[PDB]
């Protein structure tokens, strides 16, 4: 039993602490609508998702090999002494191989939203 | 040279509109081709067979994965002259066969994978080579995200392939647990007989051969061949075959399997069978690559089997290679255009080519009989390569299955010839669009090599006695 | 040992009799990966080796793009299609 | 429109004022990551000749001599 | 007090079956995914418990803190329809979900020995009978943990795997961006 | 490449069973390989002590039926 | 690391002789739990000539 | 603890409003006395109705009322 | 080796040594002081502790019960050296290792103590201290004047007595 | 600086942390025995703390300088059976 | 195990009411430089304005829509909490002076904040409502995307010092505090941290989303004032990692002048005055970054989360992926990699 241990213990099965006296002290008589939701609004059975922008999921997507990238470098600055100047140059090789990766990401233009109701940019032109 | 490829595509394209993409293919095209030019004077050091261990000892180099390079680099020239080069200059063939943006950086990266598959001699490296390949060929399959059919077999192709890779990390570990070890070489006599180690391996073995459609686990992939698009699926089923069948090959793990023996019996009757009711054109080609497929099979039970391997990969190569060109060729002449992706599906489609052009047909011939293993032509020399190496190490009921294999797929192979050279009526009489030069030439040089081929075999085998043994 | 072969022979009759999901079929894969990891790093322990946890952190790397690749592909498929099915992939 | 790319290749010094003023982002950042390979190709052997050199090496376990076993005496038993 | 911790390896052993009966049994996926989480979270513990915390940490912060995550965006925002766990779908399974459980496991645990007779080979496997000593030696001098050898061997004595791996997230990049965005021109 | 290294950087714990049965394979040929046998056995034996795990079932025994 | 290295032999030089004292120990006490039977308890599982302490024990309850 | 933590609802209709906003303002301030104006009613105590109530309006009111926790 | 776990049971040995092995006593220091004396512990038994690894060597496996004469050696050789520091040496000797105790056993803490403390063994026992490996371009940093590393507390009774030998002369 | 009543609760995080610092010092000295922690302990550090606890009666951090053991520590040794992992 | 209690209890007293003072600090700093004054009556001075607070919220119905879940909503706020919580084990207010001293403190610190982004993502699946499991989204979108630039900011400063103990990492600053060479990185981290705590400028889905009827937190009684917690902890939790990378954690002045004039020896005086100057030293680093916290709410506009996503992915990304290489490169030049410890 060390005090670590304790800790991280007793502040999950103490956590429901408030809750129990939040539970056991107040009110709780509901409504119809206070078991509503909003001011006004509904929905019929139209669908169960909307349509999103790509850069919405794209994000999260490429949130994995960049955080496994930067997680994969824990073991160069654990070892940077005893890889002297060879795992030096090999991570910069590597940095550089996934700077390639975030130079395509950028160049395409990924993570950017893009809008459809143009500002209409044509000339006023007349048959005579 | 692939790597300084890739790293110079992906800025390139990135700095790059729609509009140049086939002007970047054709680039790499010249780029293979100079590499394969310059840099093939290497065959030097593996003179009297001096094998090299790379990168400590996690690559492997040596005459066998040499050849199996420079085939890549010749099959990735082929695939790449297709995407880069317009058939005709019409509407049609701007709809049809257009290259997407990151497509040739996928192939290269694929190709990348393949060798270092062939070149891997430990298992950690055949595991991140494996997942190269399987991740890049899963998005070749779904770069076509327009098509319903090919996002369906993107998506049942990372499910199989993914349990597949599941079996072949399950096999390594146990290696690993039983031996300490991730290394082949950890091998020899003694520890073979002393240790019973024929679960492990062959869990390997069949981990690595699903992935390329043994049976009875082949309807996956045929069906995945038969929604990709043609020119992607020209591509998928032909470079994931030759880089674990060589690794298979090279590494001597199935030596004289009854389970593999069973299996590829099985891929012989099922490969040979299936094709008969076929009517679509990609299904019969994907079961020729089937039954092709359980032949090289027979080879990983022999201990002595480069010269077979290597011919008849090559002779296969150049074969579907010059399968696909064609009916890529006769869409020109069809009648009805099925897709925009598989413009061509059915064999019926072939009635009459001989009408509009004969010389085509006579292509076709010359390869459904280098199929069905007609001399003089090399299929034939294959299939002789191939028999005498089984019946010098004891294989003779699987030799009578080869050769029963070998009668009822000539059946499914005259299929196309038979349609092509039956009569039609609305012949073409003039057209005043012609098909490119370039992609003419590549497969007049198919077919010629597969007809003149064997003048040189004397040579080839001369210079196998100096490189191999 | 027993924890791994455990989770990937139940993750794979979970994979193989899912006729509910397709969310079922990746968590299945995830799992049996992890269930091989953990064999891996046991061995790795008892035998006091290194290139088992060198196989194992490799594995996290290659399947979380796993992970990544999978979960693009599947959103081309709704692309097209508007609604991942019970069955159907 | 107002300050588009005028190109690399159509000169490489006005290109790269451009991006200063307009792409400060990507410039400085570049400059950043090329300037740490570069000194490190370029000012490290400087460094060794003029500054000082590179530090002997750690010991890193034992140092087992090299040699054969000598007779020795004292500190026996008794 | 000793062995009131003895038990805790079977104990995850216990929670890892039950979690992945609720993964394969939740309604909803997202539930699903929860009881993933809680799965990783039992693997974790297990390796902890045979002395691999940072795998433990490692994991938490890379399949719980990005990959789950993921799993989370994509059903926050696809429609997944499910067909619930039923008697009158499922129930036709029993026979061969028994016999590849019964094949599977028993394979999985005759693998592991080299013995020659099949029996015995599960045999071996059931044997974790007798403790291993733990002795202690005074060579290593220096504070060389799990994840400096990691880095030690895979920059210098595989560098070749670091460089191709990097290649592989090339294409976790270049993959979802050409399979999810649509280029203009 | 990573064989022979610890998970402290150093020897494992069934190195030197190794060493000796690799010396023994560099002395040796194919046909002269089953020399290398009891070098083979206590490098496995190292590995996954099953010898050791029967002796003391034996040992057990003794203690557990000859005396109840 | 230099002071640790000048300190290693010593310790070392104390747990071999510890070492060579619990496993010469465990060897006599097996001797008197194999009494009356051919059992031989010095027989080494390894067939090399080279002292190998137990690295396995029966649990002690 | 009713008195010190005064939360009322944002709904504000018309130019009673403006004195709202000015009892937040620095010269009165009503964070002084605890009082918070939250916009959801269901971390809300108190409402406020400073306008004119329209009968367009009232069944948002009512919704806005009966949405409040006692 | 590994550390133990998941559970793991202490267990003694309440048996002896053979009696083909003499009896040899032990150094009985615990960590800080040995800390403090290891440079003059090398100083002394440098060939004592090289024979005793190289027959270990040599012997290929069997170095537990091959160099038992050896290790006695050395276990005799680290023991008369910690007799001289007690007969001859101990005040400056407990200045240094309750130094030592008081940071995490950083040597860096306790050079006021360490100067004393070596003066006294190389005047007396004529053992110095030296860090090997360098080159005659390198400053061994216990030797340097001002560091960029120093305690957060100097210790007291160190201070003191470093400030009474610089007014007495014996540094 | 001009606003007291803003800096009061300031004042009030700043004391509490800094007592409770104070505090945990103390108590981790009075834990310790009149020695300040151990930190950044590897491998070494913690067998030669066990060694110490076998050279002194199980007295924490108790540190010895004579030259012979007390002939208890011949047969205090302690080796370790761990449970099989699976 | 009575001292371990005793310790347990002290410093989680100290850090939960540390919290419910930062919240009367942010009222009543953002009102003086609002030109006024509050909290000021519900206590002396405003010191009881927190509990007040609590003790009504904890005697509120506990609400729960018709559409929504249950256990969700009930359990994220604690889950959050939980996580917000067990981050200050490793946090040193010494040398050594912690409840765990890992030497894995920063994995453990950075593998916990991991599962912050699990509440925000919970949130929008407790209720049947389609656009609240879109704001849902954009905001783990943003802690996903500057979870990033915190760990690869970790990554650099670990360069310098090749050990995952907090407490070695704080003494490897009795040299130097990493702010000076890498005073650019203070400013990125704090931003970053200011992102991470989903607090103003970056305050986009709370702005967004007490606009519409949903896509924000309505929760009520207890979840909500478990919310309050989680949110002004992950505030000083996230001021604690600035200060023990970037800010030298616990240190000060060299104090050993000062302490061989007041001491003669060891004594429980001295180690309490020790522990008094260095935790003082951590405090009032805490203090600053909390009114920097403040500072930035009072002064700037809001952000968008198109302006957000760029800001992060195609400016500070870059910067940082270029440091990856200029820091080592400035190691290898001068010959000056780090040892272990
Ligand atoms: C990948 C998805 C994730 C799920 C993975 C599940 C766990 C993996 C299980 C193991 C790996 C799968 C292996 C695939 C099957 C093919 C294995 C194989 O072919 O190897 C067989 C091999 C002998 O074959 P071979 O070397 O070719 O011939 C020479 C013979 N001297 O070697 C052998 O001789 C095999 C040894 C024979 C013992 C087989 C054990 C079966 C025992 C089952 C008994 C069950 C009890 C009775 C029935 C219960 C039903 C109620
Ligand atoms: C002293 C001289 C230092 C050299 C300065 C180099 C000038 C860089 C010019 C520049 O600003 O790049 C602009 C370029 C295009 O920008 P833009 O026209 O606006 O279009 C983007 C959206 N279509 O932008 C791009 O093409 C994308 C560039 C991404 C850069 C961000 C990553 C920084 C990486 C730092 C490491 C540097 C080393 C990289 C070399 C890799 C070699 C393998
Ligand atoms: C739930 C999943 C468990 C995560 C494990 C977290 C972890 O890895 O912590 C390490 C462990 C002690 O590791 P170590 O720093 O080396 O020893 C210090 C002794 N106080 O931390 C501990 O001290 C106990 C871990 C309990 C879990
Ligand atoms: C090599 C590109 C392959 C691409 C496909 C084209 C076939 C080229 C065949 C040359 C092989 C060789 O000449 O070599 C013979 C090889 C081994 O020799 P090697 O080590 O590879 O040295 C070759 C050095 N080169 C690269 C400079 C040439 O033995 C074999 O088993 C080859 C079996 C293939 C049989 C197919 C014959 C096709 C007919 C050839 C009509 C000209
Ligand atoms: C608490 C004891 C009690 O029982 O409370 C007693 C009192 C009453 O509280 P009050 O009326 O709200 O404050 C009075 C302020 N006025 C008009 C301005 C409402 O507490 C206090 O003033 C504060 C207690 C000391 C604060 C410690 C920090
Ligand atoms: C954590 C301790 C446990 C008990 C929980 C305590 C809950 C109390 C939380 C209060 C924290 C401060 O949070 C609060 O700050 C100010 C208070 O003026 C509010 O701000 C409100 O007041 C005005 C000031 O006149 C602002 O201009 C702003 O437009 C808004 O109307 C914020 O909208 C709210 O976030």
């Amino acid at each position: 039993m060390n005090t670590f241990i304790i800790f991280i213990i007793l502040i999950p099965i103490v956590g429901f602490a408030l809750l129990a006296v939040n539970i056991l002290l107040a009110v709780y008589k509901p409504y119809n609508e206070k078991l509503g939701a909003f001011e006004c609004g509904l929905t019929s059975f139209n669908q169960t998702r909307l349509a999103f922008n790509a850069a919405f999921i794209l994000v999260a997507i490429l949130f994995l090999p960049f955080d496994l990238e930067i997680s994969t470098l824990l073991p160069y600055v654990m070892s940077i002494y005893l890889v002297s100047n060879y795992g030096f140059t090999i991570v910069l090789l590597f940095l550089l191989i996934l700077i390639i990766g975030f130079v395509y990401e950028i160049n395409t233009n990924a993570l950017k939203i893009n809008k459809h109701n143009k500002p209409n940019t044509d000339s006023l032109i007349y048959k005579l | 040279m692939l790597i300084l490829a890739i790293i110079s595509l992906i800025t390139f394209v990135s700095m790059s509109k729609l509009s140049d993409n086939r002007a970047i293919i054709r680039l790499i095209n010249i780029y293979l081709i100079l590499v394969l030019v310059l840099d093939s004077f290497l065959y030097l050091l593996f003179l009297n067979n001096q094998t090299y261990t790379v990168m400590g000892e996690l690559l492997i180099f040596n005459s066998f994965t040499f050849y199996i390079d420079m085939l890549i680099y010749f099959i990735m020239i082929v695939i790449s002259s297709l995407y880069g080069y317009n058939l005709y200059n019409n509407n049609l063939y701007k709809t049809l066969f257009e290259p997407k943006k990151e497509l040739i950086i996928l192939f290269l990266i694929n190709i990348l994978g393949a060798l270092l598959i062939v070149h891997s001699n430990d298992f950690i490296t055949l595991f991140v080579a494996i997942e190269l390949q399987s991740y890049s060929i899963y998005l070749i399959t779904a770069i076509y995200n327009s098509s319903y059919k090919a996002s369906k077999a993107s998506m049942l192709y990372f499910f199989m392939g993914g349990i597949l890779s599941i079996l072949i990390a399950y096999s390594i570990n146990t290696y690993y647990s039983v031996l300490n070890s991730y290394t082949l070489h950890s091998l020899d006599s003694l520890i073979i007989n002393t240790l019973d180690l024929n679960l492990i391996l062959i869990a390997l073995s069949l981990g690595l051969l699903f992935k390329i459609g043994i049976a009875p686990l082949h309807k996956w992939l045929i069906s995945i061949y038969e929604n990709t698009p043609i020119l992607i699926t020209i591509y998928i089923s032909l470079i994931p075959k030759i880089s674990i069948l060589s690794y298979l090959v090279l590494s001597n793990i199935s030596i004289n399997s009854l389970v593999i023996s069973i299996l590829a019996i099985l891929t012989l009757l099922v490969g040979s069978v299936g094709g008969l009711l076929q009517i679509k054109i990609k299904r019969l080609l994907a079961f020729s690559g089937l039954t092709n497929a359980g032949y090289m099979m027979l080879l990983l039970l022999l201990n002595n089997n480069e010269f077979s391997y290597l011919y008849y990969i090559t002779q296969y190569s150049i074969s579907h290679l010059a399968i696909f060109m064609i009916i890529i060729f006769s869409i020109y002449y069809i009648n009805y255009i099925n897709n925009q992706y598989n413009p061509i599906i059915y064999v019926n489609q072939l009635k009459g080519l001989i009408h509009d052009n004969a010389y085509l047909v006579l292509s076709m011939a010359i390869v459904v009989f280098s199929f069905i293993g007609i001399p003089p032509l090399l299929g034939f020399f294959g299939k002789l390569n191939i028999l005498m190496s089984i019946l010098n190490n004891g294989y003779y009921f699987i030799s009578i299955v080869l050769i029963v294999a070998s009668l009822i797929s000539a059946l499914y192979y005259l299929y196309l010839l038979n349609v092509s050279i039956q009569d039609k009526n609305n012949i073409l009489i003039n057209s005043n669009e012609t098909v490119s030069s370039v992609l003419s030439y590549i497969l007049s040089s198919l077919i010629i090599l597969i007809t003149f081929g064997f003048i040189y075999n004397s040579l080839i085998i001369d210079i196998f006695n100096v490189y191999f043994n | 040992m027993f924890i791994g072969t455990i989770i990937l022979v139940l993750s794979f009759l979970g994979f193989v009799f899912n006729r509910r999901n397709i969310i079922l079929a990746f968590i299945c894969l995830e799992t049996m990966l992890l269930g091989i990891n953990l064999i891996l790093l046991r061995n790795s322990v008892l035998f006091d080796d290194i290139s088992g946890s060198l196989f194992a952190i490799v594995i996290i790397i290659l399947a979380g793009v796993e992970s990544a690749i999978g979960l693009s592909l599947l959103v081309s498929y709704y692309r097209l299609r508007g609604v991942i099915n019970s069955y159907g992939i | 429109m107002i300050n588009a790319n005028p190109g690399f290749w159509n000169g490489p010094f006005r290109y790269l004022r451009w991006s200063a003023h307009n792409r400060p982002h990507l410039f400085f950042a570049f400059a950043i990551g090329i300037a740490g390979p570069v000194a490190a190709l370029t000012l490290t052997p400087l460094r060794r000749k003029y500054l000082y050199p590179d530090h002997s090496p750690l010991p890193q376990s034992y140092p087992l001599p090299q040699r054969a076993r000598e007779q020795l005496t004292g500190f026996d038993d008794e | 007090m000793m062995y009131l911790t003895y038990y805790f390896i079977e104990i995850t052993i216990f929670l890892a079956i039950l979690c992945t009966i609720f993964i394969i049994s939740a309604k909803n996926p997202m539930v699903s995914i929860l009881y993933m989480i809680a799965l990783f979270v039992i693997a974790a513990m297990y390796l902890y418990l045979i002395g691999l915390g940072i795998f433990s940490l490692l994991y938490i912060m890379i399949y719980i803190g990005a990959i789950a995550v993921l799993f989370l965006f994509i059903i926050t925002l696809l429609d997944i329809n499910s067909t619930e766990l039923s008697v009158k779908s499922n129930i036709r399974d029993l026979p061969l979900v028994l016999i590849s459980l019964i094949v599977l496991t028993i394979s999985g645990l005759m693998i592991y020995s080299n013995d020659s007779i099949l029996i015995n080979k599960l045999l071996e496997a059931f044997g974790n009978d007798y403790n291993t000593i733990i002795t202690q030696d005074w060579f290593n001098i220096e504070n060389t943990t799990l994840l400096t050898t990691i880095g030690n061997v895979l920059l210098t004595n595989n560098a070749f795997i670091l460089l191709v791996l990097a290649i592989v997230l090339l294409l976790g990049i270049i993959g979802p961006i050409s399979i999810t965005m649509k280029h203009k021109e | 490449t990573a064989a022979g290294i610890s998970l402290t950087g150093g020897r494992n714990r069934c190195f030197s069973e190794w060493q000796s049965f690799m010396h023994c394979t560099a002395k040796t040929d194919a046909k002269s390989r089953a020399q290398c046998l009891p070098n083979f056995e206590d490098y496995m034996e190292c590995l996954h002590h099953t010898k050791e795990k029967a002796r003391l079932r034996e040992i057990e025994s003794v203690l557990k039926q000859k005396k109840e | 690391l230099w002071a640790r290295i000048y300190l290693m032999p010593l310790l070392q030089a104390e747990e071999d002789r510890q070492t060579v004292r619990r496993s010469i120990a465990q060897l006599e006490r097996e001797k008197e739990i194999m009494k009356g039977t051919g059992f031989d308890v010095d027989k080494s599982v390894y067939n090399d000539g080279k002292f190998h302490a137990p690295a396995l024990m029966i649990p002690p309850k | 603890a009713r008195q010190g933590s005064f939360w009322p609802v944002t709904f504000g209709l018309a130019c009673c409003a403006v004195e709202m906003m000015h009892v937040s303002a620095p010269r009165y301030d009503q964070d002084r006395l605890g009082i918070i104006f939250r916009a959801s009613p269901r971390q809300s105590d108190i409402m406020i109705v400073a306008g004119t109530l329209t009968n367009k309006m009232a069944p948002v009111l009512r919704q806005v009322y009966d949405q409040m926790p006692e | 080796p590994r550390e133990a776990a998941a559970h793991w049971v202490p267990f003694e040995d309440k048996a002896n040594m053979p009696d083909n092995v003499p009896d040899v006593v032990e150094v009985g220091a615990t960590s800080a002081p040995l800390l403090s004396a290891s440079y003059f512990i090398g100083a002394k038994c440098k060939p004592y502790n090289d024979d005793f690894m190289l027959c270990r060597e040599e012997s290929q496996g069997s170095g537990a019960i091959d160099c038992l004469k050896e290790g006695r050696r050395v276990t005799r050789c680290a023991v008369s050296v910690i007799e001289d520091i007690n007969k001859s040496c101990l005040d400056e000797f407990r200045l240094h290792w309750q130094c030592l105790e008081q940071n995490n056993h950083q040597l860096s803490g306790c050079r006021k103590a360490e100067a004393l403390l070596n003066k006294c063994v190389f005047t007396k026992l004529n053992l110095e201290k030296k860090i090997p490996g360098l080159r005659p371009d390198e400053e061994p940093v216990f030797l340097k004047k001002d560091p960029w590393i120093k305690p957060a507390v100097d210790d007291f009774k160190s201070v003191r007595a470093y400030a009474e030998a610089k007014k007495n002369g014996t540094l | 600086a001009i606003p007291f009543e803003a800096l009061l609760p300031y004042g009030i995080i700043f004391g509490l942390l800094t007592a409770g610092g104070g505090a945990m010092q103390v108590l981790h000295v009075y834990r310790n025995g009149g020695v300040r922690d151990r930190f950044a302990i590897d491998q070494w550090d913690s067998q030669m703390m066990e060694r110490d606890l076998r050279l002194n009666g199980g007295q924490g951090r108790k540190q010895v300088d004579q030259a012979t053991a007390p002939e208890a520590f011949k047969h205090n040794h302690v080796w370790k059976s761990e449970r099989p992992l699976i | 195990m009575i001292i371990n209690i005793v310790e347990i209890l002290i410093f989680l007293v100290c850090v939960l009411f540390s919290v419910a003072y930062l919240t009367v600090a942010e009222r009543k700093t953002l009102a003086y430089m609002q030109r006024r004054l509050g909290p000021n009556f519900v206590g002396y001075y405003g010191l009881l304005q927190a509990f007040a607070d609590a003790v009504k919220l904890l005697l509120k119905e506990i609400v729960l829509p018709k559409e929504s879940n249950y256990i969700i909503l009930v359990i994220s706020p604690l889950i959050t909490l939980i996580t917000a919580l067990i981050g200050w084990v490793v946090i040193p207010l010494g040398p050594g002076i912690t409840l765990g001293e890992l030497n894995l403190g920063i994995l453990f610190s950075l593998a916990i904040g991991s599962l912050g982004v699990f509440g925000s993502l919970l949130s929008g699946w407790s209720s049947n409502s389609k656009y609240s499991l879109l704001g849902s989204i954009r905001s783990t979108a943003q802690l996903i995307s500057y979870e990033l630039i915190l760990t690869s900011i970790f990554i650099i400063i670990i360069m310098f010092v090749s050990s995952l103990n907090i407490t070695t990492i704080i003494e490897t600053q009795r040299v130097v505090w990493y702010c000076i060479p890498l005073l650019p990185l203070l400013l990125i981290f704090f931003i970053a941290s200011v992102a991470e705590t989903a607090r103003p400028p970056f305050d986009l889905t709370e702005s967004e989303s007490e606009l519409v009827a949903g896509y924000f937190t309505e929760y009520s009684g207890s979840p909500f004032v478990f919310f309050f917690l989680a949110e002004y902890s992950n505030i000083i939790l996230i001021s604690a990692f600035n200060g023990y990378l970037l800010l030298g954690g616990y240190l000060s002045f060299n104090y050993s002048y000062l302490f061989n004039i007041l001491f003669n020896d060891y004594s429980y005086v001295s180690f309490l005055f020790e522990g008094l100057i260095n935790s003082s030293a951590y405090a009032i680093k805490l203090v600053f970054l909390m009114f920097s916290f403040i500072w930035v709410r009072a002064a700037f506009p809001r952000f968008t989360y198109d302006n957000l996503i760029n800001f992060c992915w195609i400016i500070l990304l870059p910067l940082l992926f270029g440091i990856f290489l200029i820091i080592p490169s400035t190691l290898y030049i001068f010959d000056s990699f780090p040892t272990l410890i």
